[PDB]
């Protein structure tokens, strides 16, 4: 992921979602390993599906 | 070739139409959030 | 006689592209 | 022949004119300023400004995400009401 | 006369062809056309008022 | 059997119609359709392969 | 011509401004440019950062389309006038609106402001226009006479103080303490939408579809006819340099030399991005009080900003 | 009752639709050409909307030229 | 495929069965459905007929149910063309679990 | 119930009515007839009584055409019927009479 | 001196709307001299707000170009019209603010 969408700025934290509903010890944390693991996940999988057939 | 309905362009890119010269910008929102004061009183 | 209006009389009161034989025959 | 009618609008309100101070900005400011200078410097501050802000060994498919950057379709504003990018954002929204 | 009948002779009224026909220039300026002082509208704006 | 794909796809060919509005739908699945659960889940199953991948 | 006369720089569009979600019917200019406002069907009035051209503030309140929208200068005010019959005055201390002068029986078209008394002017498809006592929200007159919907009316200091044309191609000039008329001119053939008053010399002009004329003063003996551009024709607009700017609903602006009906430019302008060519021309447009910068208000909802070119000759 | 208004409406129809479909001293529709009997104007005016009721006003139009 | 048949009549019959005067069409419904009780097998025939022959059917009509966010679209079929689709489904679905077509995955299922 | 054949006299009464009323308004045809809805009216409009239909033989090209298209968008007969110019019930009958001809 | 309001004004926009086209246009089309298909020109105005309303490309085969340009103009700022009223009263209703029988039926027949 990081190879064909680098983040030099740490930017992927910006827009990440969290759900808000649960406590602040609850709710999720934000560190460049877990985050950058989550959006090589999500970009892993969505490279999977050709665009025109369905999308994410 | 071939574009998706997702994107499909319908007129040019907003700059190309007038020209270089001029400057194009598309003010949304504003600034100077309004319990601001156009016109300043005096104190 | 340009300025003829035609009466507005009231009704109140497509062609196909070929990548689909491309794609078609491909199936 | 004028009526003894009356209606709660009319009655008295904000009758004192405020007149515009000097840092508010009265004419006399007005009269003595060269604006076209002022218009200028203010202009090329703006333009300052604006430069300093700037394995799966097996699939189907190679990567369908290469150069796809967005694309300005959210920066053109369109003059059609069927057709602005505001517009197809709300037909997406509120229908299923 | 006949336009005229209903008011009086004081107040105008254009009917003659020379009326509607051009006068030319009268300069970059000439004393003919000027907004009438600072002191009549002085007089003008407080009878006003 | 080839006869019930024709009769389930050439149903989703129809004209919609609202008051004056009419048009044909050429393209997308009709979800109004008695049948087109068993659509939209096979369908899914194709796309199913295609993240999972074959021999996961 | 006097001798091949006056020569002035071309301009050239500057820059472009979107964010109006209707047509933009109305720009006008603070008194220190500072900021320019906009009136628009959208419903609400916008002022801009003459420099940068940023949005500063949305206003909301008229309920339907604003047409007409002047800045006061010895007070803190907006007013602004819609097709919804209402004129309202903004006290820009707040932004909000402090008084309304209820009246009209129809859409307003337009409204001004005596730049001495404090009595403001407007103009309706009711046939009447009006003199409002600021202060005390009056109809200190009314203003009788024209049969069709009166359109521009601008109001002056010295003699014929309010001067107005209207649809029936007619412009009465106005006496403003008697509330009657002293001049009549009928020579426009169709409908006269806009007049303006030049700043140095005691004369003005109208434009009409036909053509534009300009007049003396008072009582608007008949000077010249500038012949050219043939639209309908929505803004007439004037430097202290002599610089005439004719807008037209088919989208094209022209310059003109106020001495001689010189027109020394033709600017057809490219309609926004999406738009459609027929969304085209001007409704109205402004000058800063530097006279260095053009403003046009368009149809295409955009904002457009004009700049005297400074290589030119 | 409202089969009375459909009798009325389908008179009238026939009626502007409409030179040969006539009312006899009954209430009947009949064709003058052809001499048939319709039992409302509308089924009537089918015959009188057929390709046979067109023949027999051309044989008789020939009929009559001679 | 008396079964199947009766499922799906059944299931129509489950939209209207709080049974206002409705209106015509709807009427048109419930009387149709109601002869295709009595005589069956004339019903699956023609339903039959139907799936070896017709592609070209009637305009369906749409309205949009208001949820107050998101709107939902709402499809009206002709009586006919509902019961032969209907048939069509329960057979599907039914032949579909038999022969273990979709894997287990797929959880709208009717066990949990 | 309502359903059944259609009958010379129920259509031209609705071309009468059609010519009348205009192609607009259904319920005001469909309420002079009798067994029959606004529905199967306007259906039956479109179908078959307009007279922009076009009821004749094939010629070559429209075969042609017609068979080409269909070997594309297999079974989408409302997609092909305006392309050819036809009904889509008719291009259907035609199409199965070729391929009944053909063998 | 009647003040807009809620009840009026989908019939205040268009009475000034119907107003702003006559006088517009019949101070700028002119020279018919008689009277110029006013009534027909309003009537090609709802007819072809109409079919925009039933997304039907209009189209009459004789026409001067500025009467279409005209009626093309004015129709797609009724629609600009129309569709912003329509996305902000989705708004209001989305958060619960307007209870209303009319507007909902009204803006869901518009959605
Ligand atoms: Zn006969």
């Amino acid at each position: 992921y990081l190879t064909e969408h680098p983040d030099p700025n740490n930017e992927n934290i910006v827009g990440y979602n969290n759900k808000k509903c649960w406590p602040r010890d609850a709710r999720m944390r934000l560190m460049k390993h877990d985050v950058n693991l989550g959006r090589a996940v999500f970009w892993d999988i969505k490279n999977r599906l050709p665009r025109s057939v369905t999308t994410v | 070739e071939v574009v998706l309905h997702e994107d499909k362009k319908y007129y040019p890119t907003a700059e190309e139409v007038y020209g270089p010269e001029v400057e194009t910008i598309v003010q949304e929102e504003d600034t100077q959030p309004l319990t601001e004061p156009i016109i300043k009183p005096v104190k | 006689q340009e300025w003829k209006i035609p009466p507005c009389i009231s009704n109140w009161k497509v062609h196909i592209n070929e990548n689909f034989a491309k794609l078609a025959e491909a199936l | 022949q004028l009526s003894k009618q009356y209606s709660s609008r009319d009655l008295p309100s904000h009758t004192k004119i405020k007149y515009r101070q000097t840092t508010q900005d009265a004419p006399e400011e007005v009269r003595n300023r060269d604006f076209r200078r002022e218009l200028e410097e203010r202009e090329r501050a703006a333009a300052r400004e604006k430069n300093r802000d700037r394995w799966d060994d097996d699939v189907v498919f190679k990567n369908c995400a290469k150069g796809v950057d967005d694309q300005k379709k959210d920066k053109r504003f369109v003059n059609d009401t069927l057709r602005s990018e505001f517009h197809k954002k709300f037909m997406e929204k509120y229908i299923k | 006369a006949i336009a005229r009948q209903g008011q009086s002779k004081d107040k105008v009224i254009y009917s003659k062809y020379t009326d509607l026909v051009p006068k030319e220039v009268m300069n970059a300026d000439d004393p003919d056309l000027q907004r009438p002082d600072e002191e009549a509208i002085k007089e003008i704006t407080e009878k006003t008022r | 059997d080839h006869n019930i794909a024709d009769y389930m796809t050439a149903k989703n060919n129809v004209v919609i119609n609202y008051k004056d509005m009419n048009h044909t739908n050429s393209y997308g699945i009709i979800r109004g359709l008695q049948f087109a659960s068993f659509i939209v889940q096979y369908y899914g199953l194709v796309m199913d392969l295609l993240v999972l991948g074959l021999h996961r | 011509t006097m001798p091949k006369p006056q020569w002035h720089p071309p301009w050239k569009l500057y820059r472009v401004i979107s964010g109006h979600l209707g047509w933009v019917r109305c720009i006008a200019v603070e008194p220190g440019n500072q900021w320019f406002v906009t009136g628009s069907a959208d419903r609400t009035i916008k002022i801009w950062d003459l420099a940068s051209g940023k949005l500063k503030l949305s206003l909301t309140g008229h309920i339907s389309t604003v047409r007409g929208v002047i800045v006061s200068t010895r007070s803190p005010y907006l007013f602004s006038c819609g097709e919804d019959k209402q004129v309202k005055c903004w006290d820009l201390e707040y932004n909000k609106v402090i008084r309304h002068y209820h009246g009209h029986l129809s859409a307003v078209y337009g409204l001004d402001l005596h730049p001495t008394i404090d009595v403001l002017v407007t103009c309706s498809r009711d046939s009447t226009a009006r003199i409002w006592d600021v202060r005390t929200k009056a109809s200190v007159h009314t203003l009788s006479g024209h049969t069709n919907a009166v359109a521009t009316v601008r109001c002056q200091a010295a003699e014929p103080q309010i001067i107005t044309g209207s649809h029936d191609t007619t412009i009465r000039l106005w006496d403003l303490v008697a509330g009657k008329t002293r001049v009549t001119l009928t020579n426009h053939k169709k409908s006269v939408r806009a007049v303006v008053l030049h700043p140095r010399h005691y004369t003005f002009a109208s434009g009409s579809p036909d053509n534009i004329k300009q007049w003396k003063f008072p009582d608007g003996s008949f000077i010249q006819n500038l012949s050219g551009h043939n639209a309908i024709i929505n803004t007439l607009t004037v430097n202290s340099d002599g610089v005439l700017v004719s807008g037209a609903d088919n989208g094209t602006m022209h310059l003109w030399d106020w001495r001689t009906g010189y027109n020394f430019q033709r600017v057809h302008a490219a309609v926004q991005p999406g738009s459609l060519d027929s969304e085209s021309g001007i409704f109205a447009c402004a000058f800063d009080q530097s006279e260095s910068r053009l403003l046009t208000a368009e149809a295409d909802k955009t904002i457009k900003v004009y700049r005297e070119d400074d290589t030119a000759t | 009752s409202s089969s009375e208004s459909n009798r009325d409406r389908r008179e009238r129809l026939r009626q502007l639709a409409l030179p040969y479909f006539m009312k006899n001293h009954l209430g009947s529709y009949e064709c003058k050409l052809c001499l048939t009997l319709h039992n409302n104007e509308g089924s009537y005016l089918a015959h009188t909307q057929g390709k046979k009721h067109q023949t027999n006003l051309a044989r008789r139009a020939a009929k009559e030229a001679k | 495929d008396t079964k199947l048949l009766i499922l799906a009549l059944e299931r129509l019959k489950e939209a209207y069965s709080v049974k206002s005067r409705l209106n015509q069409s709807q009427r048109e419904e419930l009387g149709l459905i109601e002869q295709a009780y009595d005589n069956p097998h004339e019903a699956l025939s023609r339903i039959k007929r139907h799936l070896l022959t017709q592609r070209a059917f009637k305009e369906v009509g749409i309205e949009f149910m208001d949820l107050y966010s998101h709107l939902v679209p709402v499809y009206d079929v002709e009586p006919l063309e509902k019961i032969t689709d209907a048939y069509l489904d329960q057979y599907l679905w039914y032949e579909a679990d038999k022969r273990r077509l979709f894997p287990p995955w797929i959880k709208p299922a009717d066990t949990e | 119930i309502k359903g059944g054949v259609w009958r010379n006299t129920e259509d031209e009464i609705l071309k009468a009515a059609v010519m009348k009323y205009g192609k607009n308004q259904w319920s005001r045809i469909a309420s002079l007839l009798h067994r029959k809805s606004a529905k199967q009216c306007k259906a039956r409009w479109y179908e078959w009584l307009d007279p922009s239909i076009k009821k004749t033989e094939w010629s070559r090209e429209e075969e042609e055409k017609l068979l080409h298209l269909a070997k594309l968008m297999p079974t989408q007969w409302r997609t092909i019927a305006p392309i050819i110019g036809r009904t889509a019930a008719q291009c259907l009958e035609h199409y199965e009479f070729l391929l009944d001809k053909a063998a | 001196a009647k003040t807009v309001t809620k009840q009026r004004v989908e019939s205040h926009f268009d009475l000034e709307l119907r107003a702003a086209v006559m006088h517009d246009i019949l101070d700028m089309m002119p020279e018919g001299i008689k009277q110029n298909k006013a009534r027909t020109i309003l009537q090609h105005l709802s007819e072809a707000w109409r079919c925009w309303k039933a997304n039907i490309p209009w189209k009459v085969p004789g026409l001067p170009t500025p009467i279409e340009n005209m009626i093309l103009r004015y129709v797609k700022a009724k629609a600009d019209w129309w569709t912003n009223t329509a996305h902000y009263n989705r708004e209001r209703i989305r958060r619960g603010a307007t209870v209303d029988k009319t507007v909902c039926k009204k803006n869901l027949g518009r959605l």
